[PDB]
């Protein structure tokens, strides 16, 4: 189906009343006072702005920001150098290099993320079969240099040791959906 | 009348931060006098007030510390200083603060949160976590 | 009281001025420009902080590189940065401009705006939330707050 | 495991500390290298060994869908103890 | 009834096969290999001398009112000597159906332009030239669109490397944006992913 | 030879050379070109800076990731210099001023600071040290700057031998203080010249040449106890050189003589300035003494640079000063300067 | 062997167009040195023109020469107009790129490549 937007039915009805009405639409700027009153109405509304550093916009548990490598409650490192997070990372941001830990365990000697290549897509955290790397909540890590946004294993483990109280809870909310 | 009620509310806002000293300490430092219920304080000194009658971007707010880890944050306020215990609550990921619903304690989680470090020392310098892959021949210390 | 103290206070004053009235440029190339708009939107109003767009670069104190920078658009960006009058700052927004982003390995992309213009602050994301770019702007304010220019003039 | 080297730098769980002749120590001047104090070797060694009754068992991480894929460990040997591959939890039977 | 797999029609297949017979027997001088895919799509393949007559036919015939060009593409296939498989995606708006017309080319075997039929094809032909190097006869402008101005190469060919041959950066010595030979801080990690097991015996290339 | 200072790559950005260098006058005019020519081939460049971070931004680029390390310092304070040269192979002194200050004199710029830097370099154990004196640097000269620079050239040898001492002529470049300095004499409606410019000879050199020279000398197995004269070709007489400047900058030319004593007093009262002065007594003195015939010394071509004539690169410098009606004028419409040999 | 033409019967009819193109470039160079404030001389610009012509002087197929004439006419369009800039025009000179050595021993001293 369809319907017209700027099609009158037809013409050929005019009277002195309608002519006076159109002539007072003209000559008084009638349809402009309406917009003026609209903007005036907006002057007397509670604005939608927020004091940002103090009061902040709402986010969700699914929100994906900074990255972090997690541990088990034993403090054991949770990644296992399976290297599919780099296989799927569509920006090739992840380089991994691994070895036996001298305990005989599968672990990484390397986990870097160029955060100027990551598109923050979450494929890595939904592919990691142990929930080792996640995409944390943080969005306030702007830096004064490019080199700071080239992460390594230590920075990711520090992000994990930092935001685990928030990461674990958001995961607690968000599983059963994945 | 109505004007009188709103002016009474304004007076309550004006006289609800201690005195003139605290009123100015809040107004020139957050640009808002709005009163809320103190939900809970931090181990650094942040306050985390609340008032649910406001709309869904101003019903929770922080009043930051004046000194976090030796930085003198009376004016240099930033959003990284909110630890993860309160990040979830402030960004409205929950209706459950850490006063009632605290997080699981673990032996590896940081006890002292850190503000954002990008210009100071104590920042992040990258490097290769790996080792020398090829080993060069160490010649003898003797002739012939 | 002392000349060095007077100079420190004058530095504080001029830094406060340049920090409170920074006029970015209507320079938005790709998706990240939409979050820049949303930071111009009512929730995170930039004008609250004294931050208003000027479409001309000569009336601009900062540029926000919000989008992907190609080999074809880099001369224009550099001409515009030059045309900006000092003191001038740059803010790289998004993984496309900080580095290469999702197009780092492609043939018509410069792998970082930092190859062409100097960058004071890098805002990461794809896109960054407008709160994140606002954090970057306030970080630039914190950066201007500690210039100590007249101090080094006195100490030369 | 945050022993230092004779140069004075910290050492990672990947023995990585730059040599005294390496020019790449400049990047840590007026700065610091991020190195994590909580090592996984020490912290998984600071755990008991889970006595069990059977000879085959099953280890998830502990949360079900939050741990690792459910594997099974044999415990017939007594010269040593079983060990999970994903986690490092050890097991034995009496 | 099978919820996981896609439902199939019959009438559209029969319709488009009949219309393929129509075009074949009505335009034989130019036509090769008419075909209809599993999913309902007609696909005609054409000698490059037939581009203008076939496109004018499908635009202006009464039973074929294909008077809207959707795409004009190309596909570089270095195996076949005539590499570029140029494609035209057209719709009707009178019968609510689409059709595909194909012809071949090479670096030195250009094709008649189509702006006399669809004005939409101006920028598309400019794009095909910019990307593959297929010259187009009697085209008004035929200059690049997407690539840089002083660009040497046709990128979307398979024989062109992804990272390119030049790279840009601003030099203080000359105060310009100079082009330098490519040098990456990190090589693109190509991955070999094709499994060595035949998943589709229907497309089993025999020896 | 550590495995990390082994050169790799096709000689460009994102490569390695083994040229870890501390460049002390990097925030200036020659140092920016030096840092550019270093980063252009791949090399870590430690850059000590005392200025504000606004004036290190143009150096923040011109190098791949991690290859540009800035750290703050102070000539008064040792341990801000050992900290810089602690990990380096090469050190390049470009420090210098065209005027004294209350805090720093010419001695405390050309003599005591290179001595400290070279002490730190020898104690750290670096391989090279590139000092930059002036061509006219002589203990029996007229200027405080030139005598101080000869004294520094001697004391640097006395402390750190196995050194390289480059002695350029008056350099010209886009943001120099030689061609721009002579072209800014239009704001005064006539230009003064001692003896009308005659009995004075100038053999200027371009920045790119000196930069490539330094950047090759930090890799040449020669040049360990060698002084150099980075002069450039086409010795020029000052009157004809200023005439070429005021022809390429198409404004006008009203020369007239002036003694040295009144022009010295002019330079003095101009140097009465808390800001960057326009003119100084030592600048006038350095302008009105001729450049030595440099053919007792190697120069550029013994180091791997073919010197560039002024006539080919001057328009890049001087088109800034032109007006409309002349900005769109080419190099071949200025009847070039008259060369001399003497 | 019995292939189709494009704008050419054979090589002389194409060298005609090649000389026309050289003509247009020679007439155009002084206008571009003036419009966009290039810092070079008209002599070396025309030398670069002749150089970039001689880079393809080893060819005999008329179709190659015709496509090269087409590409050169495109470049001449972009250069007659000021669609492109001092950057793209000075990109031919290689003013920053160090000269690739053509001697065996220097290649041996830096790099494993021939
Ligand atoms: C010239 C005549 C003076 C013109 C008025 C200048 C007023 C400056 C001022 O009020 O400082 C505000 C500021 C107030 O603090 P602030 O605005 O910089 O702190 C940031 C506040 N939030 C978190 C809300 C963004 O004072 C200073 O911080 C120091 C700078 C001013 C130094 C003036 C010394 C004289
Ligand atoms: C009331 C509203 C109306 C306001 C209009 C009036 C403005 C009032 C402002 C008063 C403060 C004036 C300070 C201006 C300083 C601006 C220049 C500057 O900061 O550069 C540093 C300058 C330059 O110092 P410098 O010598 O170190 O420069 C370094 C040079 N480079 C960049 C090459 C390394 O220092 C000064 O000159 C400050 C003194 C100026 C006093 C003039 C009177
Ligand atoms: C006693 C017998 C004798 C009595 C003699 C007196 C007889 C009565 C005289 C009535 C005349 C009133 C004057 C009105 C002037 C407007 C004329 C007019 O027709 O409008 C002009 C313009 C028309 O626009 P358009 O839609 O194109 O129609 C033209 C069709 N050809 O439309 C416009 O003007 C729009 C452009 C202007 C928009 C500007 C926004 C103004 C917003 C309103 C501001 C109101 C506040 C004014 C406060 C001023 C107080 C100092
Ligand atoms: N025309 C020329 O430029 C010629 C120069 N030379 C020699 O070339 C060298 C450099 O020339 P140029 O590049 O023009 O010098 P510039 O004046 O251009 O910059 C020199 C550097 O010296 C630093 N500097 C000056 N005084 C001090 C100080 N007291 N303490 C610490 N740092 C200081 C400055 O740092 P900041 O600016 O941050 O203070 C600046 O980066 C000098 O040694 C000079 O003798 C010789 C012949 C010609
Ligand atoms: S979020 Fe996406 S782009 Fe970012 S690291 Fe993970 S997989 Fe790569
Ligand atoms: S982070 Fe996860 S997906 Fe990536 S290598 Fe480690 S275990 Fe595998
Ligand atoms: S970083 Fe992401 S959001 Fe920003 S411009 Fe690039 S693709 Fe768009
Ligand atoms: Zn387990």
């Amino acid at each position: 189906t369809y319907k017209y937007v700027n099609k009158k039915e037809q013409e050929s009805e005019v009277d002195m009343k309608s002519a006076t009405d159109n002539a007072a639409r003209i000559l008084m700027w009638t349809e402009l006072i309406r917009g003026l009153g609209m903007t005036l109405s907006y002057l007397f509304r509670e604005p939608a702005t927020i004091n940002y550093p103090f009061e902040k916009g709402p986010l969700s548990p699914r929100f994906r920001g900074e990255h972090a490598l997690r541990r088990y409650p034993s403090g054991e490192e949770r990644c296992i150098a399976c290297k599919l997070c780099e296989a799927i990372c569509p920006a090739q941001a992840i380089t991994i290099e691994a070895e036996p830990r001298a305990d005989g365990s599968r672990r990484t000697t390397r986990y870097d993320i160029d955060m100027t290549k990551c598109i923050y897509c979450g494929f890595c955290q939904e592919a990691c079969p142990v929930d080792a790397i996640v995409e944390g909540p943080n969005f306030e890590f702007s830096t004064e240099t490019h080199e700071e946004l080239l992460y390594n294993k230590e920075k990711l483990l520090n992000n994990g040791d930092k935001w685990e109280a928030e990461i674990a809870a958001n995961i607690q909310a968000d599983y059963l959906y994945r | 009348m109505e004007l009188v009620e709103v002016l009474k509310r304004g007076v309550q806002q004006v006289t609800g931060h201690g005195g003139l000293r605290g009123l100015l300490r809040v107004f020139f430092r957050a640009n808002d006098i709005r009163i809320g219920t103190l939900v809970g304080e931090d181990k650094y000194g942040n306050k985390y007030y609340e008032d649910n009658k406001q709309f869904f971007g101003r019903h929770r707010w922080v009043i930051y510390t004046t000194e976090m880890n030796g930085k003198n944050t009376f004016w240099d306020v930033d959003g990284s200083m909110v630890p993860p215990e309160w990040h979830r609550w402030l960004h409205c990921m929950t209706d459950d603060p850490p006063t009632t619903n605290p997080p699981t304690a673990r032996k590896f989680i940081w006890t002292n949160h850190k503000f954002n470090v990008s210009a100071t020392p104590e920042q992040y310098v990258p490097y290769s976590t790996t080792r020398k892959k090829i080993h060069e021949w160490v010649p003898p210390s003797t002739p012939y | 009281s002392r000349a060095e103290y007077v100079v420190t206070k004058l530095d504080d004053l001029i830094n406060w001025a340049r920090r409170s009235s920074l006029w970015p440029m209507t320079f938005g190339l790709a998706c990240c420009a939409v979050e820049m708009m949303h930071m111009a939107a009512p929730r995170y109003d930039m004008d609250r902080f004294g931050v208003v767009f000027r479409a001309s670069p000569r009336q601009a104190d900062v540029m926000i590189v919000a989008g992907t920078l190609t080999n074809k658009m880099a001369p224009a960006l550099r001409k515009v940065y030059d045309q900006m009058p000092e003191p001038r700052y740059v803010v790289s927004m998004g993984s496309c401009a900080n580095g290469g982003g999702y197009y780092h390995y492609s043939y018509s992309v410069v792998r970082g705006c930092d190859r062409i213009v100097p960058v004071d602050i890098y805002v990461p994301g794809c896109p960054p939330t407008a709160e994140a770019l606002l954090y970057g702007i306030l970080q630039l304010q914190r950066k201007i707050k500690r210039e100590q220019k007249l101090k080094i003039w006195y100490r030369r | 495991g945050v022993q230092v080297s004779p140069s004075g730098e910290k050492i990672t769980h990947t023995g990585q500390v730059y040599d005294e002749k390496d020019y790449r120590r400049v990047r840590f001047v007026d700065r610091q290298k991020e190195v994590n104090e909580n090592f996984a070797i020490d912290l998984i060694a600071q755990q008991p060994v889970n006595e069990v009754e059977h000879r085959i068992i099953a280890c998830d991480g502990g949360g079900g869908a939050l741990g690792h894929p459910k594997v099974y460990i044999n415990l017939d040997k007594e010269t040593k103890t079983g060990t999970c591959g994903y986690c490092g939890l050890q097991f034995k039977q009496h | 009834k099978r919820p996981t797999v896609r439902p199939r029609s019959d009438v559209t297949h029969k319709q488009l096969s009949a219309f393929g017979e129509y075009v074949a027997e009505i335009l034989p001088k130019y036509v090769q290999q008419v075909q209809v895919s599993c999913l309902d799509e007609l696909e005609i393949c054409i000698h490059p001398d037939g581009v203008i007559p076939t496109l004018t036919f499908l635009r202006d015939h009464t039973n074929a009112q294909f008077k809207s060009l959707a795409d004009l593409t190309a596909v570089d296939v270095p195996t076949r000597q005539n590499r570029f498989e140029i494609v035209y995606n057209l719709l009707s708006l009178r019968f609510n159906s689409r059709i595909r017309v194909k012809t071949y080319a090479d670096e030195l075997t250009p094709i008649d332009s189509i702006v006399s039929v669809h004005i939409a094809a101006n920028w598309y032909e400019r794009e095909v030239w910019d990307m593959f190097g297929v010259f187009f006869f009697n085209h008004p402008d035929l200059r690049r669109i997407l690539t840089d101005y002083g660009f040497e190469g046709h990128p979307f060919r398979k024989d062109f490397p992804l990272t390119g041959y030049v790279e840009l950066r601003y030099d203080d010595e000359v105060k310009r944006v100079v082009a330098e030979p490519v040098e990456l801080a990190q090589e693109f990690r190509k991955f070999d992913l094709n499994s060595p097991w035949e998943a589709f015996p229907a497309y089993r290339q025999p020896p | 030879l550590h495995h990390a200072v082994i050169p790799h790559g096709k000689g460009g950005r994102s490569s390695v050379s083994g040229v870890v260098a501390t460049v002390f006058g990097a925030t200036g005019f020659l140092g920016r070109y030096v840092v550019n020519h270093l980063g252009r081939m791949g090399s870590q460049v430690i850059i000590p800076y005392r200025c504000d971070v606004y004036d290190i931004m143009h150096l923040r680029l011109m190098g791949d990731l991690g290859q540009l390390t800035f750290l703050e310092w102070d000539a008064r304070d040792k341990d801000s210099i050992r900290k810089a040269v602690q990990h380096s192979n090469v050190v390049i002194n470009l420090i210098g001023r065209e005027w004294e200050t209350r805090n720093f004199d010419f001695e405390d710029v050309f003599v005591n600071i290179p001595r400290a830097i070279a002490q730190a370099s020898k104690e750290a154990g670096v391989e090279r040290f590139i000092h930059v004196s002036h061509l006219n640097a002589s203990m029996k000269s007229s200027s405080k700057s030139l005598r101080s620079k000869a004294v520094g050239e001697k004391e640097v040898r006395s402390v750190f031998p196995e050194a390289i001492i480059i002695r350029p002529s008056d350099i010209f470049g886009r943001e120099d203080r030689f061609l721009n300095h002579f072209a800014n004499y239009r704001w005064f409606l006539a230009v003064p010249l001692v003896s009308l410019g005659f009995k004075t000879v100038k053999q200027p050199v371009y920045v790119a040449d000196v930069s490539k020279g330094i950047v090759n000398a930090t890799k040449d197995p020669d040049a360990v106890g060698k002084t150099f004269a980075f002069t450039g070709p086409n010795r020029y007489l000052l009157f004809h050189l200023v005439k070429y400047i005021f022809g390429m900058t198409h404004r006008t030319f009203i020369p007239y003589p002036l003694p040295l004593f009144v022009y010295s007093w002019i330079g003095k009262l101009f140097g009465l300035s808390p800001f960057e002065p326009w003119t100084t007594k030592d600048k006038v003195e350095r302008i009105h003494i001729s450049d030595v015939m440099p053919t007792d010394l190697p120069g550029l071509e013994d180091l791997g640079v073919q010197p560039t004539p002024l006539e080919l690169k001057s328009i890049e410098v001087l088109r800034r000063h032109r007006t409309y009606r002349w900005l769109s004028s080419e190099i071949e419409e200025t009847k070039p300067a008259k060369t001399v040999n003497y | 062997t019995s292939v189709k033409p494009i704008f050419s019967r054979d090589l002389n009819e194409a060298k005609r167009r090649v000389r026309e193109l050289y003509r247009a470039w020679y007439r155009e160079v002084p206008n571009t040195v003036h419009l966009m404030q290039l810092d070079i001389t008209v002599k070396q610009g025309r030398d670069k023109v002749r150089e970039m012509f001689m880079k393809n002087a080893h060819v005999t197929d008329p179709r190659v020469v015709d496509l090269l004439v087409i590409k050169g006419k495109m470049e001449l369009q972009e250069t007659i107009k000021v669609w492109k800039q001092r950057t793209h025009v000075m990109r031919f000179f290689h003013e920053t790129e160090t000269p690739r050595p053509k001697d065996f021993l220097s290649k041996f001293y830096m790099g494993h490549d021939p």
